[PDB]
This record gives structure tokens, sequence and C-alpha cells, in this order.
């Protein structure tokens, strides 16, 4: 059965603070230091700040605090070293609820009341144990389900520009995330209030809080409890996939804001910077994160993320994006020109991908035609951008038939398949039905990447 | 709307009387399990451990 | 008291400082100069000093004030210019006799000897009183009147003696709040951390516009009183004056404007012009300037006052919400306290982020510009102030690929981009309607329905004209007009005349200094209108040669409605906007007969 | 003993350490945490962690093993998943029962529980042993039936005591070596530090075709058994029909699900190169290590899966490795440059890039196992990377490359092998086979890319210019090579028709294709327009198009046949 331990573990008491600068507090004399403690430091004004020891020495610990170092004292401020990582406290009850960015309440309801204390950095998942994600779920967008499909288990981000509808994508996603009833986790990082409450009303509305746990860090709060956020949002999905069998949506938007949080740690403790001032250990940090998706042999249960990101002037080059786009598996691309044009999901299926797509697109899972069909409209839709290039560089008459054929292609494919109403929740199979329509415009023999069993079996 | 407005309030009456029956079961698991938890919970407190860092 | 132990430019390392916190005020120098600690490694403490740290000396004594840098509230904040910190430009003058700013004059925040009508509110004696609770209002003028004392937010307890009506300088006590037996004196001001934001009970969504009175702003990008803006653009391109036109005649109730690194003679200007202008508002004709305080820290007045500034122009703009007027606080040039941010980590050596920036001024940004939005105020009655910011990031060079200019992106709602090229050509407010974008159009809804029901209607349509014939213009500069049909000139014809006569709003002119929305709604009809109407001419059969020369009497009548002077009336102007429309269609009439 | 002194994330310092030695392996912490000694300054010894460093205390001991990052080479390496380090992840979650990898986990790398049949070698008590002689062969399932077990390198003496033939463990002596008058004990496995390469007699140079399968690379870009490639689907065809005696995949920064699909895939694929169908799995050695493990675990994961596979070459066999994603190799390196501070050289990454590169390309290659009997083996190297410093760094070192064409990709043409940029240093040293096997092939190779260079030269005049006006011959070329592009370069892999075209297939389609370009030019040439030969020969390019659908399980003879009676149509059909 279940053990746990009746124990008092006395807590050391440091007044000894050395000096603080940005997020980092320096303790001078600690006795044993221990790497990835969580400290409170207890402030003059008798608030009490968490904090979290991310370098030791000798007797040193540079103690980075989530709360802002602001009028912290080097005379009056008291440390007080717990003896543990942190652990936030779980419980099945914790779906339905708010929490801050620390993990505190903000709903008017009482403190969690704890069922295990998980570490917020979890355990590594013995790659053995996981399970290779074979179940696709129709997200209901047309762009995402017929193109770009998702796995049960697989994490796809959500690569948008500032001031792109990326909110609404997601919570289209959250609203309709069947397979062809999603626990979600949100973990607002840096959003505004405009968008934390955007997603609130829309998982309110939608029935949703009845069974999700958001974890919101407002732009007010505090600016390195985003390294903290995310941590707890996927420990609580791994809390509920894993040991309650249940299955997990998590959404972990503004990864910016959580790299920039990064940024902001890492540049205040003068370490190597990587490209673009970036800790050269961020791949590491977001594989940490990202990482812990996917399904596991033996619990029934899966966290599908879905980390919105905000890649800064639209550019996939930009160290956050590219790192996510290394570690997760593929990636959503919304598109600044796509959205200036009024297309809604401004999603540009050029640059998105989904890497279980090829596991989860068909011949028994969905429909025969799934691969193909999206295959052929990823290469007529590339064939349609070089033909609207080309027509704009050198003049329309100069197109060939077969260009103009996917010009044409190209228009009734951005205005008619990916234009679609938010609320809206065509099926995988009207989605491939609309694909197929648009596929008829080109005549038998321009289908080459169609293979010819299926295309006579579908035209 | 009107009609859904005024059914608000029975709404709220329903659902106050079912968890009614939730608050009485905490309360009588309280009252039943509060000497055990209070005798655990004070045993621990008192009677310290005694054991220098491991690693000194 | 420390002692200073280092000087590089505005940072101070002042040794023997056990016991200074962070982000507390202290007085570096014999001056008295105010400086804030942003750094502490052991008793040295790393000042940033608010003032010219030229002719400073190790061992000038900098003594720890124990407070935040605060600043105060009350009556006597409005039709006042004030610097960085928190200091009367008008008290620094008549107290030094000079045209200089002296280094570490002290004159206090507000007007001590100017005594203010106070009237107790609705609080009487042992009544329970929260923070931000209204017991009284003092009269600071005509326009701003009945300026409701709040109780300091983090201040709670029961009355124990309120002041009755009558005449009260600020030193004088107003109320005494008796909490655990421990009575506090409150009075008319009270000092509030800058950092700090104001609590508000509930923010709410900003349903309400922003009425620029500017055609292109308010018809096609509009801002919603509460909503964050930005204003991109290169020198030049005119974000100071749509600033300033914002600030002259928006519907806000109270106006913070903020010239974070500005121009000396730009703050001159507005206080000039400010008072020679009034606001219909009120049931009189009350001078502008009633209404704007003024936080003037112009560039080269010391770098690190322009955070001051902005801080303390936010601060304000929250204690009015929180009084319950629409305030719009604009922060004119906020790219250059971006810059100050830049140039104190290159003094502290601090590692930078993409271009010299330091790693925190995304989060710093996005800090300040999360404290704008509609919030009931804190205590009662109940009271639903806003705050709008609108500040103008400057990019360094003109493009928009600035890290101030991204990081104000990905946190402001609304971007009234600024396009140099259409800013050289005196095309003004020289919005740049291709980038620039509103997250609050779909907000707005709920009040275009309530008023002016066609008004999205037409934003759209103009949307999709200007969009469609700047496209067709792209295609034309490479391959000619020849091959364009008649609907693909008439589509380039009423997309000129619209930037030309609609978008293009001449400031500093009689008639279209302020554009309001009830005119700006009947010009957008007529250009629609006539785009429609000769689209269903040429589909019709006459050809758009002809219809041309047929039709320039209502062309130029079209162009020339936006001289019709808002002055005379929405009852009038809306009366010859349906007469010039009737004229249009009988001309069309007649010329496809 | 030495004692931790400061940890910052995986670099951790440890004082009260003098006597050790670079790039050792210490057990960091109470629970033993496996690291390696980075840099050494005095007392202080910088030690980056192969596991979870949160929750080391200031004052844990750290003990010095004495070796440097050591794999366990020996029988049962076939059908393992390991880690980064070799640590068994099977064993791992059979002993755990969990779900989870305990930190710190001591589990052996090689399994101590299974009794192997040892069979004793040619060498005979008494007999003088040299480094890498094999004294015995130890049955180890269906596809290795021989896993001569090889005595370790550097390693010499008279054998003083030979163990019979019968079954043993990995824990009993299995031979004893006098040496330099120190008696020695050696047991059927051995370790070997990944670091320093595992010898040889001679290299060789590597002059048999490496049979990736794909139309594309076998063809124009070929890559032969002890090369490297540097890839950017051929990752199961090298492993299920590429001729090589073992394959050893690794994986760097690969994403769970996709090292879970490997994990899902290689057991359940089966090849029947055997007698019968029998698992790839017996074969292969899966080095498998996702990004969330640690960074020193990722830089460490080529190194074990290029020396198992030196290990297997040095048995004799033909062993492939192909390492997935070499960039995150790469990004490892840089981020541990980082976390020690070294300064940075080009993109952010070490200086040392190219010799890191080059220390372990190199060690590929055909070469002699040391020690009688004479033996060869080769490691073909197939990296995979994702204008980057790593791979401007690789391509100073790889001998083929195969870079992807971003436009191929994005026509969705499989495989996106971009054929202006790609190349292979082994075309001049592979004519000694085809000239032997296929006496035709560097010909028809080189008029086919000919024949593409002409169709890329000639398609920006012609999206330049409309292309109304080509002449005849250049229509023609250019028609033939978008016929080579859509059916002799496109390959879908998963079709159960081109999951693995032959070599001879290959041979004969290419021949099919050149065949169709010298009518055309013949047809140009006889004065008939271009415009009736296409009506006129459309049975002919149809038929070309539809040889790619000819079953290579029909078998050499019978295939062969087929073209030749498709070249015999064609010469036919020229009458028209
Ligand atoms: N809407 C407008 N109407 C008339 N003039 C304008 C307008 N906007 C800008 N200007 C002109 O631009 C100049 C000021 O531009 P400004 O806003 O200061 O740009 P910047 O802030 O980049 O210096 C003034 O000379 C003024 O004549």
């Amino acid at each position: 059965a279940v053990e746990q331990g009746f124990n008092v573990k006395p807590r050391l008491n440091y007044n000894t603070v050395s000096g603080v600068n940005g997020p980092l507090v320096i303790l001078e004399k600690v006795k044993f230091p221990r790497y990835n403690e969580i400290v409170n430091l207890t402030l003059p004004d008798g608030t009490v700040r968490q904090g979290q020891v991310l370098e030791i020495r000798g007797d040193r610990a540079i103690v980075q605090v989530f709360e802002g170092t602001s009028g912290i004292d080097v005379k009056k401020t008291t440390v007080e070293f717990t003896g543990e990582s942190l652990r936030i406290p779980v419980s099945e009850d914790m779906l339905g609820r708010i929490f801050d960015g620390s993990g505190r309440p903000i709903d008017n309801g009482p403190k969690v009341f704890a069922e295990d204390y998980l570490d917020i950095n979890g355990s590594p998942i013995n790659p053995y144990a996981r399970i290779y994600p074979e179940e696709m779920i129709s997200t209901g967008v047309s762009a995402i389900d017929t193109m770009n499909s998702i796995a049960r288990g697989q994490k796809i981000p959500i690569f948008s520009a500032s001031g792109l509808p990326h909110n609404e994508i997601a919570a289209q996603i959250c609203r309709q995330a069947g397979l062809v009833n999603f626990s979600i986790v949100f973990a607002a990082m840096g959003v505004n209030l405009e968008t934390a409450r955007f997603f609130k009303q829309d998982f309110e509305e939608n029935g949703s809080l009845e069974r999700t746990s958001l974890f919101l860090n407002l732009a007010n709060d505090p600016t390195i409890e985003r390294i903290i956020t995310p941590r707890l949002a996927l420990t609580t999905a791994e809390y509920l996939a894993y040991q309650t069998e249940r299955h997990v949506l998590t959404i972990l938007t503004d990864m910016s804001s959580y790299a920039d949080a990064l940024r902001e740690v890492s540049a205040a403790r003068e370490e190597v910077p990587g490209r673009r001032g970036y800790p050269g250990y961020m791949y590491t940090d977001l594989s940490t994160i990202y990482e812990r998706a996917g399904r596991v042999e033996g619990r029934n249960g899966s966290i599908t993320q879905i980390p919105i990101l905000t890649m800064p002037n639209d550019d996939i080059t930009h160290p956050i994006p590219d790192l996510t786009g290394y570690i997760t598996e593929g990636q959503i691309f919304v598109d600044r020109q796509l959205h200036n044009k009024g297309i809604y999901p401004p999603i540009n299926v050029l640059p998105s991908l989904s890497r279980l797509m090829k596991s989860a697109i068909g011949e028994g899972m969905t429909r025969k035609d799934h691969g193909d069909v999206s295959n052929q409209l990823y290469a007529k839709y590339a064939i349609g951008k070089d033909a609207a290039a080309m027509k704009a560089v050198v003049g329309e008459e100069a197109l060939s038939i077969e260009d103009k054929l996917s010009l044409e292609f190209l228009e009734k494919f951005e205005k008619t398949f990916i234009t679609q109403g938010a609320y809206e929740d065509r099926t995988v199979f009207e989605s491939l039905d609309q694909a197929w329509s648009l596929l008829r415009i080109y005549p038998k023999e321009m289908l080459n990447r169609i293979s010819p069993k299926i295309l006579d079996e579908f035209y | 709307e009107q009609k859904n407005a005024g059914g608000v309030g029975e709404l709220e009456k329903k659902a106050e009387a079912g968890v009614q029956g939730e608050l009485a079961e905490i309360k009588k698991i309280a009252e039943k399990k509060k000497d055990d938890v209070v005798k655990i919970l004070i045993e621990t407190v008192i009677k310290p451990s005694a054991e220098v860092h491991i690693n000194a | 008291y420390g002692a200073i132990y280092s000087v590089s430019g505005p940072v101070v390392i002042a040794e023997n400082m056990i016991g200074c916190a962070m982000y507390e005020l202290v007085k570096v120098g014999h001056d008295n100069l105010v400086g804030e600690v942003i750094r502490i490694d052991g008793d040295k403490a790393t000042i940033q000093v608010y003032e010219e740290t030229a002719g400073l000396t190790v061992g000038d004594p900098v003594l720890r004030t124990g407070k935040p840098l605060s600043v105060e509230l009350g009556p006597g904040l409005m039709e006042t210019i004030y610097d960085g910190i928190q200091r009367p430009l008008k008290a620094i003058k008549e107290e030094s006799q000079s045209i200089y700013i002296p280094r570490g004059i002290d004159t206090p925040a507000l007007d001590r000897t100017i005594k203010w009508q106070f009237t107790p509110g609705k609080f009487q004696v042992g009544d329970h009183i929260s923070g931000g609770d209204i017991y009284g209002s003092v009269f600071e003028n005509s326009l701003i009147s009945s300026h409701k004392i709040l109780l300091p937010p983090r201040s709670r307890g029961t009355i124990t003696w309120i002041a009755p009506a009558g005449e009260y300088t600020l030193d004088e006590k107003i109320l005494e709040v008796e909490f655990d037996g421990k009575k506090s004196d409150f009075t008319l001001y009270h000092t509030w951390p800058v950092r700090v934001p104001r609590p508000v009970t509930e923010k709410l969504s900003a349903d309400y516009p922003l009425l620029t009175g500017q055609r292109v702003l308010d018809a096609l990008f509009p801002c919603v009183q509460g909503g964050t803006t930005c204003i991109p653009g290169a020198f030049g391109c005119g974000k100071t004056v749509i600033s300033q036109s914002l600030s002259k005649y928006s519907n806000s109730d109270a106006i913070i404007y903020v010239g974070c690194g500005e121009r000396g003679n730009e703050m001159a200007e507005v206080l000039m012009e400010f008072p020679e202008l009034y606001t219909e508002m009120s049931g009189t004709k009350e001078p502008i300037m009633k209404r704007t305080t003024l936080v003037a820290n112009t560039s080269n007045m010391p770098v690190a006052a322009r955070e001051a500034s902005i801080y303390t122009g936010i601060t304000l703009a929250e204690y009015f919400r929180d009084q319950g007027k629409n305030v719009s606080m604009i922060a004119d040039s906020s790219s250059r306290w971006a810059e100050a941010l830049r140039e104190i980590s290159g003094r502290l050596g601090e590692m930078p982020a993409d271009q010299g920036f330091p790693a925190y001024l995304g989060a710093k940004l996005a800090s300040f510009y999360e404290r704008a939005g509609k919030a009931v105020a804190l205590g009662s009655p109940d009271r639903t102030g806003s705050v709008s910011i609108v500040a103008a990031v400057s990019p360094a060079g003109g493009d928009f690929s600035d890290p101030v200019t991204t990081a104000t992106l990905g946190i402001t709602q609304v971007f009234w981009g600024l396009d140099k090229k259409l800013a050289q050509r005196k095309h003004f407010p020289s919005i740049n309607t291709s980038v620039s974008y509103s997250k609050y159009t779909n907000v707005l809804n709920k009040f275009y329905d309530s008023n002016y029901p066609e008004f999205p209607v037409l934003r759209d349509r103009m949307k999709e004209i200007l969009s469609n014939a700047e496209e067709l213009e792209q295609v034309v500069q490479l391959v000619g007009k020849s091959a364009l049909s008649d609907s693909d000139k008439i589509t380039l014809d009423v997309a000129t005349l619209i930037k030309e006569d609609f978008l293009q709003q001449n400031g500093y002119s009689t008639y279209d200094a302020f554009c309001p929305i009830w005119k700006t709604f009947d010009m957008m009809r007529a250009f629609i209108s006539y785009h429609d109407e000769a689209q269903k001419a040429v589909a019709n059969g006459a050809n758009w040669s002809k219809l041309a020369d047929s039709t320039g009497d209502v062309k130029h009548a079209v162009s020339s409605s936006k001289f019709f002077e808002p002055s005379r009336g929405e009852k009038e102007v809306h009366g010859e906007f349906e007469k010039l429309l009737s004229t249009m269609q009988e001309r069309f009439a007649e010329s496809t007969d």
C-alpha cells in the first residue's frame, strides 16, 4: 500500500547574505550547501520569498529568487534552507483549480490538500518504457488534422509570431481535441492578462474548467518563476497522466518568455552565452521541459504537449524556435503573411511539420488516402508558392499551365481549406473530402505524388 | 436570458444541497480520526531524532 | 550613512553600506543627489544616480532613506510638469531663480502652500475603511473637480477622526485611522512606490474605444480605453505628433504625458499649446492643461532618470484610474527607456542580451505595459477607471527589428506602425496600413453595434480596398498598368483617393486637427459608397475612362469632404454628408443614364 | 576519497582530489553518480556528471575509479538497448520494475547471468598470445553464429591456462595469461576506453560498396564498406538488407518519441538474409540517448557506438554504424565548452570541433584486425546532420555527402537528396568493383550526372525566359531529366516494390533511362520533331516510368531479362 513518513527536519536560518544582484542572492557561509535546494528568504518587511540554489562553492550558495530580489537587505534578510528540491503537492483534486506561477492558488480555494510531494524536475523516463504514440487526435483544425496530424503523446508546438492568433488556435485545439475527455494543464508564462482571461473564458465556456488546472504566471508576475511554471505544470501533467491513468493535454504558452527568463537568470550568472545571448545549456533546459511528453508502457496515459511559442520577428533561425524544433516533434507554423491576408487559422503548412503523421496518418487508422492526400497537398502548395513568385517576378503570362493550375489551387486552398471559422469542428474525413475537392482541380495525370491505387479509387 | 437568470438561484440551492452531505462526511471523518492523527503528530513532534549531517 | 567608493557615469558603488535594500532610495553625494540601489556586494551597494554625477568625490556621504522610490499622489498633480524624479519644474525654477535644473534640488513633490476645499465623503466616524476607499473630494480645478481623496491602498482600519469640510493644506491631517490600537494619521497626499503597481479590485475587458480623433487610427486600428499601444517608426514619422494629438483631443478624462527621453522644445510646445486649447467635456470650455500632467525627462537630462520618469508617469496614471478616471498615459520615446537601461547595464558590466540591451528588458517592458487596463478601483464606492498606454517605441535606424520594438510588440495589443516613406511625402500620420494592426477590433463590436452599426463593415471593406490596391500597385510597378481591368483601375483610383484624402489627416490645421468618430464614419461611408457605386457603374457597362471625366465633380466633392470643420456640430456635418451622398448618387445616375 | 567543492549543473568541482587524471571516471556523491574528470587544476578536478546532479551537497565524497570512460566489450551486446554510456535500458527496467531510470544505477553493462557456449580457439596452453588474438569463439544467436571473443588489445603473454569448451558466464575466467612475469586472468568480456580507438594491424582501402538500397545514393553517390556518409528511411534500409554483418545504431539528442519509434520498429522488423526470417535485433545494438538525458551522456553516446562498431569489426565482421543526429553531439560539445568556460570559435562551437569530428570519423574504414588469425572488418559510418559549423567541419573529413535538398523536400519528393551539392569520393575507388561486376555502371552514372547537370543549367534560363523556343535537343534533355527525377531518383521507401532497389536493378534502370535519352537524341538528329516523337514514344516513356515497379523478389536473372525486353522494345519502337 501507500508509504509515507511523519518526519520533522529542522531548517537552518542564514542571516549571512553576502550580496544580491539581479535575480541572484549570494550567501556567505552556508553549512554543507545543497545544490538545487529550495530556500525561503524572509525579507525585512516580513514577506517570505522562495528561492532555488543554482550554484554552490565551499561555503557560498548563489540563490535565485523566484519572486524577485526587490527589497532584499543584505543585513536583515534571513535565508531558510529547507532541505529538498522544489516539490509540488499534487492531488487528484488539483483538477479544476487555478494556481499562480509559483504553484500557489489564485482562486479563493484553499491550499491543495497534498496527495504526494512530486519533485518538479521529474525523473527521466526509460526510453524502453516509452510507447510510440500511434493514436491520432482529431484536433478539428483542417490544416493540422489533414496535413500536420498530431498523435496522442506528441510534443508539437505552435510557432507563432507576436500578435498572431496562436491563443485562438490553441484554444480551438483544446476545445475540439478528441480522437479520430482530455484533461488539460495550462502554464501561462508572462502572457498578458487579456490572453490569460481569454484562455480561462474559453476553458469555462467549453466546460473544460471542471477538468483543467491552470498555472497562470502573468506579465505582472515576477520574471524568474517562469522557470518553475513549466516544471510545475508538467509535473502535474505527469502525475495525472501516469499515476491516475488519465489523458492530459498540456499547453505551455510563451516558451519564448520562458527562454527570456532563462536568459535573464543566465546573464546574471555571467555564464558563457550561446547565440543571441541565451545560455549554452538552453537546449538541455528546453529538452527537460519538452521531453516530458509521450505515453508509457505500463500506465495508460498521455501528455500531448502543445507549447505555444512566440518566435520573435517571425523567424525560425532564432534560438528559441530553433531548439524547440530540435527537441519537439515538428511544429505548427503560424504565418504573419497569411494572417494579414485574413486566413484563420493562419497556419503555413510549408514550415509546418508533424513527425508522427507518418505513423498516425491512415491505412486503417483514419483513412486509406490520408497520407497521399497530405503529401499531394503539401507538394502542390509548394508548387503554388513557386508559381506565385514566378508570376510576380516575370509576369503571370509566362507561367505554364501547371503553374496556373497551382495558383488556382493555392487560392482555393488558402481561401477554402485552411480558412475555417473558430468553433468549427470538421472531422478528418470532412477535411480529406475538402482536400479532394481541391485536388480534383488538377487532372489525374498531374497528381503524381498520389499512389495510383488510391488515385483511381478516390478521383 | 431572463428564464436562465431565474434558474441560477434554484441551481445554486440544488448545488448547495448536494454538497451538504460531503461536508457531513468530512466532519464525521475528522471526528473519527482526530484522536489518531493528533497522537501521531504529537509523538512525531516530540521525541526528536539527533543525527549529524551525513557528510560531516 | 555610507560613503562613495567608486563613480563611473551614473553608477556610484558606495562602501560601508551594510543594511541597504534593493531598489532602496539613497541620497548620494553632498548635494543629496537622488539615487537607487540596484546591486549589493557585501558592504558596497551599487547606486544609480538620477542626477548629474559629475563632481562627485570618493568619501561623499550617501544617506539611506529607508524607502523605495516613492511618488507623492494627491491634489496638485494636475496642470503641472515634473522631472524624472517627482520634482515640479516650475517650483525648481522659482526656487533656483535660474533656467537650469540644479543638482540635488529637493522641492516638495506637491505644492504644500495651496489650500484645497476638502468635502468629506460618505464615510463617518467609526466606520471601517479599507484600502482605496474615498473619504473626501478636493476641488482641484474647474475640470478635474472632485479630486476624490483615496485612502492609501495598504492602509486599513476604522476611522477615529475625519476632518470637517473646509480648506486644508497637504500637510494638514484629514483623517486618522485606528488599526489594532495603533492610530495612523492620514493627509490629503500619500506616497507610493513607483515600481509596485497600485492594487485594483479586478481588471476588466476594455470595451470602449479611445477615440484618438485621427481618421486612420480610430477607423482602421482602434485603441480601447485600457489597451496597450505602440507606435514604432523612425525619426520624423510622427510618433510625437500622434501622441500630442491624442493627449489633446482624446476622450480620456485625465492624461499623464511622459516625455521619457524626448526633446525639450516638445515639452515647451505642450506647455504653451495645451492652455490654448479647450475640451468640450465637463459641460464647459475648460482648458486642456487643467487635465494633463507632464513628466519631462528630456534626452540630455540624466540617463538613469528616464526609468524614474516612466514609472512616475504610470503611477500617476494608476492613481487617477483608482480615482475613477479614464486615464491615458503617453510614454513618449519609450525606446529611450530601453537605451537608459542599456547604458546602466553597460556601466554595471552585466552580460548583454540581443543588441546591447540587458537580458531583463523584455520583462521590465512587459511589467510596465501590464499596468494598463480598465479595472474596478480598490474600495467603496464602486469605481471603474482605466489606463491606456500609448508609448512611442523609437527603433534604432528605422527598422522594426529593434529589440525594444519586438519586446513591445509581444505585449502591446495595438501596433500603429509608422512608415518613414509615407512620412517623407508629408502623408501624415503616415500609419503603415500594411503592417499596423489592432487586436481590439473584435472587442469593439459591442460598441460599434450600439453606435455607428456599419462602422466595422466599412472598416473591413476599406482594409480590403487598400490591400487589393497595394498588391495591384506592387504588380503594376514592374508589369505596367496596361493589363489592368476597369475594376482594377477603379480600385487603384479609389485607394489613391482614400490614402490622399481620408487616411491622411493634416494636423495643425483648422479643419482636420480633430476628425471625431461621427465625421470619420460619415467620410468613411462616403468613400466606400463612391467605390461601390463606381464599380456598379462600370459593371453596368459604362467605361471608366469616360466615367472619370463625368464624375470628377463627385470625386472632388468626396475628397473635399475632409474640409468640413467638425466644430459645425454633429447634426450639421452629418447633414452635409447626407447631401454629398445624395449628390454623388444623382451624379452617377446621370452619368450612367 | 575526493570531496565535492562546488556544484553548478553538470560540472562538479571536487576538492582533495590529488592524483587524479583527465577523462577519468569518478563516482560522484553518495548515490555513486558516474562522472568524468574534465579539468584538474591543483587539488580541484572539475567533473561532469552523467546523471541528474540535483541534490549533490558540498562534502559528498567522490572516488576515483582509475579508468577512462570504458565500454564493456563482450558477448551480449546484440539485441540490447543501451543508454549513452552503455547502461542496459532493458536490464534497468527489469531490475527497477519502474518506468524511470533510478539515479546512480549500477547495473552491469553486460548480462552476468546468461551462460554462453564457449569453444576454445586454435590457441593452446603454452602458446604465446598477442594483443587482439582470438582465443575462442562463443555462440550468441542466429545471426552472430560465432562471436569470436578477442583478447584485450595491449595485453600479451604466454597463456598458462585456457578454459575447456562448455557453458560460461561473463564473471568466470576463461583464459589466464602469464604476461611479463605477472599472472593475469581474462574473461569473455573486456573493457576498452571509448576515447582511445581500438588498434588495427593496418587500415585498408575500402573497395566494396555499401548497398544503401536507395537508387539515388547507390547509383550516383555510392558508399563503400568502411566509408563515411554524412546523411541528412535509409536507417532501416541499411539496417535490414545492406549485407552488413552487424550494425550499431546510435542516437544523440533523439526526440523521445523518435527513439521510442526506433525501439518499437527494430525488434519488429525482420531480415531474411539467413536461411529464414530472423530479427534485426539479433544483428544490431542500439545506443539510444534522447535529448532528456544528460549532455555528458549525449556527448559520450557517439563514442560508445563507434567503439562498439570497432569491436565488431575487430571480430572481422563488416559492421555499419548509423549515428543519428551528429549535430546534437556537436551541440553537446558546445554546451560542455560553455559549462567549462572555454572560449568558443566560429558559431559558438568549441574550437576543437574539427578535431573531435575527425577523431570520430577516422575510426571508420576497412582494417585488418590485429592478431592472428588474419581477418578484415569495416566500420561504415553513417552520421546524420541537420552552412552550419558542424557540417562545414564535417565536409572536410567525410568522403561522402548526401545533402538534403529543401526544394525537393518541399515537393514531397523522397529521397530529397540534392544532386548538385552531394558527392561521393569513392566513385574512383569503386571502379575496381564496377568494372568487375557491372562494367557499364560508371559511364552511365556519369551520363545521368551530366544530364541532370545540363537540366539544372537549363532550368534557370527556362524560369527566367518562359522557355517557349527551346531547341529540340534541349527539350529532349530536359524532358528526360524530369522523367529521371520523377521515376529513377524518386523512391517510395515504404512501398513494397521500391523498398530496397538492388544494385543490378538500379543498373538496369540506368540503362533504360540512358537508352531512352540516346534514342530521343538520335530521333531529334534524324530531323523528326520532338513534339511528334512525344506521342510516338509515349508507350516507351510509360514503360520506362513503370520499370520502377519491377519487384526485386523476381530474381536477378528474371528481372534483368524483363529489362532486356524493355530495351529491346525501345530499339524496335525507334522506327516511329
Ligand atoms: N498628423 C500630422 N499632421 C501634421 N503634421 C505632422 C503630423 N504628424 C507629424 N507631423 C510633422 O512631423 C513633425 C514632428 O514629427 P514627430 O512626431 O516629432 O516625429 P519624431 O517623434 O519621430 O521626431 C512636425 O514638424 C510636424 O509638422
